[PDB]
């Protein structure tokens, strides 16, 4: 179907730029009306711009006007969101989305991408296996998960098994620790006999520091 | 310039209730508005535009109202999969302003006492000069707990760190808890424990090094 794909996300400085795009596939790209929309913690939805890509022509939020760029790629079907001056107020998940015509409500958005801006560092996580034991076994179901500590800013991702193991999973939002850093932990539960036959690896995903860590968990 | 006043913040009702939302423009709008149901960690999903007109998929159990200032999202039969935040939107009249929205939760539900697994530090972590506890409790309804640590028989407040509870499935919630040690600290008592509470009664597991 219609599909819309985000990158660009992750940290910034106060006063620094950054610059999202959205890749859209499965309508005629020139047809619509192509905006960004953005999701603030505590706060609501908030329309940001939108952009004819036919003539390039632009419309932004208040808050947005001289700060941010709406610029289109036609032949590769993308759209361009350059923020500039950037406030610890505008840290939100961006989304892409679709419009027509003068009616402005979004039948179509993208999976969002986490910009935050703060002046603190991005830091990759330590992850630490939380193996399965006769302990943290019982009516023949073991728990075992990975432990995702002390990384910056949001988000991590966690899958089982490159994405083979899904049920039973468990992945917990993230705390925010006295030092500033988050951690959270993915538990999963599997048939105590396939401790013996089957090997379980977390797969991290943490995007803002361009880190992947993939953690063997062995049974203690 | 143009408001967008939804109501309430949130709501809280047993499956098969009918639930109401309302949301007032504060200017005349006719029917240029629009309702989208949010979950965590998905992007919004459009229900209805043209103030009453249902987008593709979407159950009949939902229905707008309303044209000028007065708009109203119904949910005729509250099902657990309708468990999200829900906003109006005006899409008109620049900046396009969406609601605040309304959290929708579920009451009602089969009770569950919590499951609670809990983890010692990880050999790499000790020898990282790190430890951490970890308490996963699980399996639980209603989604409120609290979560006390013990070093032996004691009370310990240090180093505690708790998630707000998740829904994991139509049904049941889960929740984490952190103790942060010393590597001396955890090796030095007999034991710790995560005890949990949940609607007065508790649930607790000990680890010894
Ligand atoms: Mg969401």
């Amino acid at each position: 179907e219609v599909q819309l794909v985000e990158s660009g996300g992750g940290l910034v400085q106060p006063g620094g730029s950054l610059r999202l795009s959205c890749a859209a596939s499965g309508f005629t790209f020139t047809d619509y009306t192509m905006d960004w929309v953005r999701k603030a913690p505590g706060k609501g939805l908030e329309w940001v711009a939108d952009v004819n890509p036919n003539s390039g022509g632009s419309i932004y939020n208040q808050e947005f006007k001289g700060r941010f760029t709406l610029s289109v790629d036609r032949s590769k079907n993308t759209l361009y969101l350059q923020m500039n001056s950037l406030r610890a107020e505008d840290t939100a998940v961006y989304y892409c989305a679709r419009n027509l015509g003068p009616s402005f409500y979004f039948d179509y958005w993208g999976q969002g991408t986490l910009v935050t801006v703060s002046s603190a560092s991005t830091k990759g996580p330590s992850v630490f296996p939380l193996a399965p034991s006769s302990k943290s076994t019982s009516g023949g179901t073991a728990a075992l998960g990975c432990l995702v500590k002390d990384y910056f800013p949001e988000p991590v991702t966690v899958s089982w098994n490159s994405g083979a193991l899904t049920s039973g999973v468990a992945t917990g939002p993230a705390v925010l620790q006295s030092s500033g850093l988050y951690s959270l932990s993915s538990v999963v539960t599997v048939p105590s006999s396939s401790l013996g036959t089957q090997t379980y690896i977390c797969n991290v995903n943490h995007k803002p520091s361009n880190t992947k860590v993939d953690k063997k968990v062995e049974p203690k | 310039r143009i408001q967008m006043t939804q109501s309430p913040s949130s709501l809280s009702a047993s499956v098969g209730d009918r639930v109401t939302i309302t949301c007032k423009a504060s200017q005349d709008v006719s029917i240029g508005v629009a309702w989208y149901q949010d979950k965590p960690g998905k992007a919004p999903k459009l229900l209805i535009y043209s103030a009453s007109y249902r987008y593709t998929g979407v159950p009949s159990r939902f229905s707008g109202s309303g044209s000028g200032t007065d708009f109203t999202l119904t949910i005729s039969s509250l099902q657990p999969e309708d468990f999200a935040t829900y906003y109006c939107q005006q899409y008109y009249i620049y900046p396009y302003t969406f609601g605040q929205g309304t959290k929708v939760e579920i009451k009602g539900q089969p009770k569950a006492a919590p499951s609670v697994t809990l983890f010692p530090p990880s050999s790499e972590e000790l020898q990282a000069n790190k430890a951490t506890l970890v308490c996963y409790i699980s399996d639980f309804y209603p989604g409120a707990v609290t979560v006390a640590w013990k070093a032996d028989s004691s009370p310990v407040k240090a180093g505690v760190e708790t998630t707000t509870p998740s829904k994991q499935s139509n049904n049941k919630y889960a929740a984490w808890s952190y103790l942060s040690l010393t590597p001396e600290q955890w090796k030095s008592h007999r034991s710790y424990s995560c005890q949990v509470t949940h609607e007065g009664s508790t649930v607790e597991k000990t680890v010894a090094p």
